């Protein structure tokens, strides 16, 4: 397990769960399997956040596209909330002091190479 | 002093951390009667382990007392570590073996030997953090040492507390609050570790009685990720901690709940405990 | 699972 670098990242996981859990599309200790369920009689674009299962990341955005259920990482590292990175990505990823401002920035941009499609979130 | 050209394989031990260790045997004669030895090697040699795995020795090296571990020597082969050889074994999986053997003033003695050592530990200004029974040997029925400094760090002159901002893989039921939050690592790190420690002496960690079986029973066996650490935090928090041992001695799970205290000025030092430990040790 | 990464 990966415990918190600073005061400061931890105060911040504090807020960002605080504002999660008032967004209400924040579903907690969800592993991804539900994800790729409760998003199957969902539209694609419809999205959600959980906690992930990977010791190395705090929280976890999973999406329903055409190809399928997608899952995503979302990094902190030093303050800053940003989506995993790929290679082949020629723009730099975008970093937030708010984990909830994140999605609202991707509400082009694709996915290993269909697009990242934002549109409704599902209520808890 | 030592060749590994001499050194021959007759078992392997154990492995933690970042290297494996096994047991060999010196004997420059090469007839067969040399002494018994127990030997460290690094399975992946890379900067980040061979630079670190050497500071563990340096700091076992500087380490003489009856309850830390005996620094034999050292050879090349890739960093490779000699030091004596304790049949028993680790302390966790001897205190499984023997639960019926061993008695309530028994695992006193140890606790008492365990204070003391980290009483000397304390005094070079060394934080073990890794204060558990799978990091503590035993060299005979009555008595233990403390072994794998491989998660020792030396204290600064200044500051009284080691922060390492960029942490791996932790035990992190074993760690203090304030090494959960900030990874800051005090003496007090310590003393909440050995408080873990003392948890598991008077269970004996008997089936689902351990201490991270026993978090997780707290927080929720369903809570994953790294979001693990968060809500353990808030269970510390909310001052709720490991239950009482079954079979454990009232003074004694006072002291547990008294090392898991939040505030770091409220947590006795290992002064203050050796000397309850021996207060109730000849009193029973 | 499945996990996949943003391109941009
Ligand atoms: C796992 C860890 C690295 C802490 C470790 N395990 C052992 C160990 C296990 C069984 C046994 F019979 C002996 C040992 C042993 C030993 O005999 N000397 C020094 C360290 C050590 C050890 N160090």
């Amino acid at each position: 397990l990966k415990t918190f670098s600073s005061k400061s990242e931890y105060q911040l996981v504090v807020n960002a769960v605080r504002k999660l859990q008032e967004s209400g599309f924040y579903w907690s200790a969800v592993t991804g399997g539900e994800a790729n369920l409760l998003l199957s009689a969902e539209p694609a674009g419809t999205f959600l956040i959980r906690d992930s299962s990977d010791q190395r990341h705090f929280f976890t955005l999973s999406v329903k596209t055409q190809s399928g259920t997608k899952n995503l990482r979302i990094q902190c590292e030093g303050g800053s909330f940003s989506l995993q990175s790929d290679p082949r990505s020629t723009q730099p990823v975008p970093r937030f002091d708010c984990v909830l401002k994140l999605v609202h920035h991707y509400m082009a941009y694709y996915i290993y190479k269909i697009p990242l499609v934002l549109s409704r979130p599902l209520s808890s | 002093q030592f060749e590994e050209r001499h050194l021959k394989f007759l078992q392997q031990l154990g492995k933690g951390n970042f290297g494996s260790v096994e047991m060999c045997r010196y004997d420059p004669l090469q007839d067969n009667t040399g002494e018994v030895v127990a030997v460290k090697k690094l399975q992946h040699s890379t900067e980040e382990h061979l630079r670190d795995f050497e500071r563990e020795i340096e700091i076992l090296k500087s380490l003489q007392h009856d309850n830390i571990v005996k620094y034999k020597g050292v050879c090349y082969s890739n960093l490779r570590l000699i030091m004596e050889y304790l049949p028993y074994g680790s302390l966790r999986d001897y205190l499984q073996k023997h639960k019926e053997r061993i008695d309530h003033k028994k695992l006193l003695q140890y606790t008492s030997q365990i204070c003391k050592g980290m009483e000397y530990l304390g005094t070079k200004r060394y934080i073990h953090r890794d204060l558990a029974t799978r990091n503590i040997l035993v060299e005979n029925e009555n008595r233990v040492k403390i072994g794998d400094f491989g998660l020792t760090k030396v204290l600064p002159q200044d500051k009284e507390y080691y922060k390492v901002k960029e942490p791996g893989e932790s035990p992190i039921f074993w760690y203090a609050p304030e090494s959960l939050t900030e990874s800051k690592f005090s003496v007090a790190s310590d003393v909440w570790s050995f408080g873990v420690v003392l948890y598991e002496l008077f269970t004996y960690i008997e089936k689902s009685k351990s201490p991270p079986v026993e978090f997780m029973r707290m927080i929720g066996n369903d809570k994953q990720g790294q979001m693990i650490v968060f809500h353990l935090i808030e269970l510390l928090k909310s001052n709720g901690r490991l239950p009482r041992p079954e079979g454990c001695p009232d003074e004694i799970y006072v002291i547990m709940t008294e090392c898991w205290n939040n505030n770091v000025s409220q947590r006795p030092s290992f002064r203050d405990l050796s000397l309850r430990v021996d207060q109730i040790r000849d009193s029973i | 699972v499945e996990y996949s990464t943003v391109v941009h």
